[PDB]
């Protein structure tokens, strides 16, 4: 009834109105245990962003490579082992440096997903409806990418073909 | 509610809202049939014919599971009979 | 497993001349009843313990649905 | 008192439902289970049987967009579980049914979901209540006929080997 995604079920109590992308999709009632939807939305958006970047990297590594030889592997899962540990540890350290401040931030803030990242100011001057539309676009694209990046990983692990 | 009881038989609510509405004249014969079927399945999988890897027969196994069940069915049959059902 | 021919996982167990950690005298079975001990290591068969844990897993997963939760049963 | 069985009395739980309540319950199954759960099970069986009857009949006549699809809908099950199509259909069916547990559990508990209702009318074939009730009765009658027909089809196609007459 109240779920748009599952037009027959009634959504849970915490799925209503605000927090764009709310289509009443919580059949298992996971939202009933979390105190609020702030942390789960932060986790969902982090997954969405990481999955978008992962899909883009998957395709680009399929087609484009860095000039060096160590980056010449086309299969992303094979490149996970071919690439030297120095590059991967540098990436991990960069991510952890970004992650510790946001670790302090996420567990207490009202909008843990709002990291203040807008270098090009794509949100300055946008109205509330436009901002909500942008949030919906981001969430949609992220969910589709998550499904897609998991599918790419599965098909590479099951057939060895990284794409198509 | 109030599954607690002190009389001769417990209230029918202790049977769940599926056995609470079965007439005792149905549960009784069903319990006896289930017990006989389960005993025969157990005695056909084993005892009469020795078990082997090639002979497991999910019917006899699933059947044999009716013996433990039978116990519950006739307990419920007695509970229904004593509760005027 | 999907075909239901579960006996196939018990066919051709480890022989009585199997050297542990080596392919000499080994088998292809993964879930068996053998009882007793390995003739070489004097310990329970690995295929016996795998079958034991599979049976325990099925039994406990079944028994974990006993108590009531948000789905009325 | 019953409309379907004049001898036996009308079932206590069957008074009126647009699902085709003609008071046919000689064994009193409606006393055992909630009527809503039985209605959901009946509608599920109806839809599955209709799809299966149509698929069996069609796949014996024109079904070969490839090589592995050159079977006679009697050896099709094993061939296409070996191929892997049945695995995918089972995966999606399992997802749908796992969602259906909550749908069945949201009813029998409150809400307003009628048995067998999934709000799937993309083409809007039903417009008002009268059309909805008429086509619910039609769907259930067709589903019962399809249940019996598929039962006959499998029993005959296993008792012999033949085509559409079976
Ligand atoms: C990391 C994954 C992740 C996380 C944390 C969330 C989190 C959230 N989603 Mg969400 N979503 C995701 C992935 C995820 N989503 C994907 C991939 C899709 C596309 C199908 C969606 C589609 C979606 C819709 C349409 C809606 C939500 C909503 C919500 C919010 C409320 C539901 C809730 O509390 O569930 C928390 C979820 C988890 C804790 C995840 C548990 C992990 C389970 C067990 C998944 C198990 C694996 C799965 C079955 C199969 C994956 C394998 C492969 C096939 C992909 C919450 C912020 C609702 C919303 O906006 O509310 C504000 C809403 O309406 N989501
Ligand atoms: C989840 C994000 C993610 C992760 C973990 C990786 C991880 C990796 N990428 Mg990569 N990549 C990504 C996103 C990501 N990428 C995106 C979005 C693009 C498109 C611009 C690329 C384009 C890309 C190329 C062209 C190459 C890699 C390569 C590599 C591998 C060596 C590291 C390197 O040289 O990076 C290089 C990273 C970039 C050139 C762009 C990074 C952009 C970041 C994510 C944005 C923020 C800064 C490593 C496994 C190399 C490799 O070994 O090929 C298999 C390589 O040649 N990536
Ligand atoms: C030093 C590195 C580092 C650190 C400190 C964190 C810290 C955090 N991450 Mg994170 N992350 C990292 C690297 C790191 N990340 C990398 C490299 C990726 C892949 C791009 C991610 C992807 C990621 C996602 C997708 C999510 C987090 C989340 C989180 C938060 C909860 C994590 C948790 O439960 O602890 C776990 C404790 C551990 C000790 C983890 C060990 C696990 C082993 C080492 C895996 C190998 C926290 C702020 C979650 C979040 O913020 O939700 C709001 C969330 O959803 N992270
Ligand atoms: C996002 C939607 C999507 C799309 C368009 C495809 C598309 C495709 N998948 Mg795929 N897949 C997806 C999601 C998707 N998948 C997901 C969510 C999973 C589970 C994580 C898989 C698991 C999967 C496997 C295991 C395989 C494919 C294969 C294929 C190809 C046939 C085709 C290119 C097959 C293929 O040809 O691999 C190259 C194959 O073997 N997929
Ligand atoms: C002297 C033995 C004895 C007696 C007379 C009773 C009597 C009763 N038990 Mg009981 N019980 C006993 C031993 C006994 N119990 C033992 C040893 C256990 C295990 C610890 C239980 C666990 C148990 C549960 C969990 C419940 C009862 C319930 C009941 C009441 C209704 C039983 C009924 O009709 O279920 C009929 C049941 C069926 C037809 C289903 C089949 C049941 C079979 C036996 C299960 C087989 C699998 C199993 C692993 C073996 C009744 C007062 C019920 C109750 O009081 O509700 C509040 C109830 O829910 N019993
Ligand atoms: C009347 C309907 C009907 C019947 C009688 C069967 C019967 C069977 N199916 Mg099946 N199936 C059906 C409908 C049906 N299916 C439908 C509607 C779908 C989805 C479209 C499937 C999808 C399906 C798959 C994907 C598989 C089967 C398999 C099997 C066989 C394995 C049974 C077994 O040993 O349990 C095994 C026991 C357990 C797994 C746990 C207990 C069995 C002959 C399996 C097989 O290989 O058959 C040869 C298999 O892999 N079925
Ligand atoms: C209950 C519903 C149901 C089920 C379980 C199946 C199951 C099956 N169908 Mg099928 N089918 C159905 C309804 C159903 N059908 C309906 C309603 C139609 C009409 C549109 C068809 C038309 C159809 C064709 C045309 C073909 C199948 C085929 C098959 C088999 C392989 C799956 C495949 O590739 O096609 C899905 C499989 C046994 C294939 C096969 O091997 O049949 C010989 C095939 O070529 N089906
Ligand atoms: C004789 C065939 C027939 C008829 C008349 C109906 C009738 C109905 N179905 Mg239905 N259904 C059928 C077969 C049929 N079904 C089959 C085989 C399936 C399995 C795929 C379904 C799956 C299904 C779902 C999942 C839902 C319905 C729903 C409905 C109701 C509203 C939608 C509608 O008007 O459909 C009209 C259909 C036709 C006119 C058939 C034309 C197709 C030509 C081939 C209506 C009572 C909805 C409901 O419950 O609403 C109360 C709903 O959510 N149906
Ligand atoms: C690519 C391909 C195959 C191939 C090819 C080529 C590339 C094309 C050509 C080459 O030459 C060969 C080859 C092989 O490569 C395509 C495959 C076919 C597809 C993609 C079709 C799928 C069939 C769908 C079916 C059969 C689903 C059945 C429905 C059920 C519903 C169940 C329900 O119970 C549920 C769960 C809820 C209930 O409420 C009611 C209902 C809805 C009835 C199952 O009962
Ligand atoms: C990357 C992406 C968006 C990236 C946006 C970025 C970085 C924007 C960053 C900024 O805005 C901020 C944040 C703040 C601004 O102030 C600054 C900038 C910097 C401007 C979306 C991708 C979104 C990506 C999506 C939605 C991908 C969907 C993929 C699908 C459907 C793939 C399917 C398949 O892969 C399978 C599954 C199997 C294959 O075999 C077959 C096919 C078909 C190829």
């Amino acid at each position: 009834a109240q779920s748009k995604a599952l037009p027959f079920l009634k959504a849970p109590a915490k799925l209503d109105g605000s927090l764009a992308g709310d289509f009443g999709f919580d059949p298992m009632g996971i939202s009933d245990q979390v105190a609020n939807l702030k942390y789960v939305r932060a986790a969902e958006l982090k997954h969405c962003r990481v999955a978008m970047l992962g899909f883009l990297g998957w395709v680009v590594q399929q087609y484009v490579h860095l000039p060096g030889e160590i980056y010449a592997e086309s299969n992303p899962l094979k490149a996970l082992t071919s690439v030297p540990l120095l590059s991967q540890i540098q990436i991990f350290l960069f991510i952890g440096a970004i992650e510790l401040a946001t670790l302090d931030q996420t567990y207490t803030a009202d909008k843990p997903w709002d990291l203040g990242f807008d270098p090009l100011n794509f949100s300055k001057g946008k109205s509330e409806q436009q901002m909500k539309d942008l949030e919906v676009k981001e969430l949609k694209n992220g969910r589709v990418a998550m499904i897609a990046i998991m599918g790419l990983i599965a098909q590479t692990l099951y057939t060895g073909v990284p794409l198509f | 509610e109030s599954t607690y009881w002190e009389g001769k038989a417990p209230p029918s609510v202790v049977l769940g809202p599926f056995l609470s509405k079965i007439p005792s004249g149905v549960l009784g014969p069903a319990s006896l049939v289930a017990l006989i079927v389960g005993s025969y399945c157990t005695h056909e999988s084993n005892i009469f014919n020795t078990l082997t890897v090639d002979t497991i027969y999910p019917a006899y196994v699933l059947g044999s599971f009716l013996t433990p069940i039978s116990w519950g069915l006739h307990v419920a049959a007695w509970i229904q009979k004593m509760n005027k059902a | 497993f999907f075909s239901g021919n579960w006996k196939a996982y018990a066919q051709n167990p480890d022989t009585a001349s199997h050297i542990f950690g080596s392919g000499e005298g080994s088998g292809t079975a993964i879930l068996t009843f053998l009882g007793g001990f390995h003739p070489q290591t004097k310990s329970l068969w690995l295929t016996d313990m795998a079958h034991h844990h599979l049976a325990i897993a099925v039994l406990f997963i079944v028994a974990g649905h006993m108590y009531r939760t948000n789905w009325l049963i | 008192k019953s409309k379907a069985v004049p001898f036996l009395p009308r079932p206590a739980a069957l008074d009126g439902s647009v699902v085709g309540d003609v008071g046919f319950d000689p064994v009193g199954f409606t006393s055992w289970l909630p009527l809503s759960y039985l209605q959901e099970a009946e509608i599920k069986h109806c839809r599955i049987a209709m799809l299966a009857t149509l698929g069996w009949i069609v796949a014996d006549f024109v079904h070969l967009p490839g090589a592995v699809h050159e079977v006679s809908s009697l050896a099709a099950h094993d061939v296409a579980v070996k191929s892997g199509a049945l695995a995918q259909i089972l995966i999606w069916t399992s997802i749908a049914e796992a969602i259906s547990v909550i749908a069945i559990s949201q009813m029998l508990e409150g809400s307003g979901r009628q048995p067998g209702d999934f709000k799937f009318d993309p083409l809007n074939f039903a417009k008002d209540e009268k059309s909805l009730k008429k086509m619910q009765l039609s769907e259930l009658k067709n589903g019962r006929l399809a249940m019996l027909a598929f039962s006959g089809i499998v029993t005959q196609a296993a008792l012999t080997g033949h085509a559409f007459p079976y």
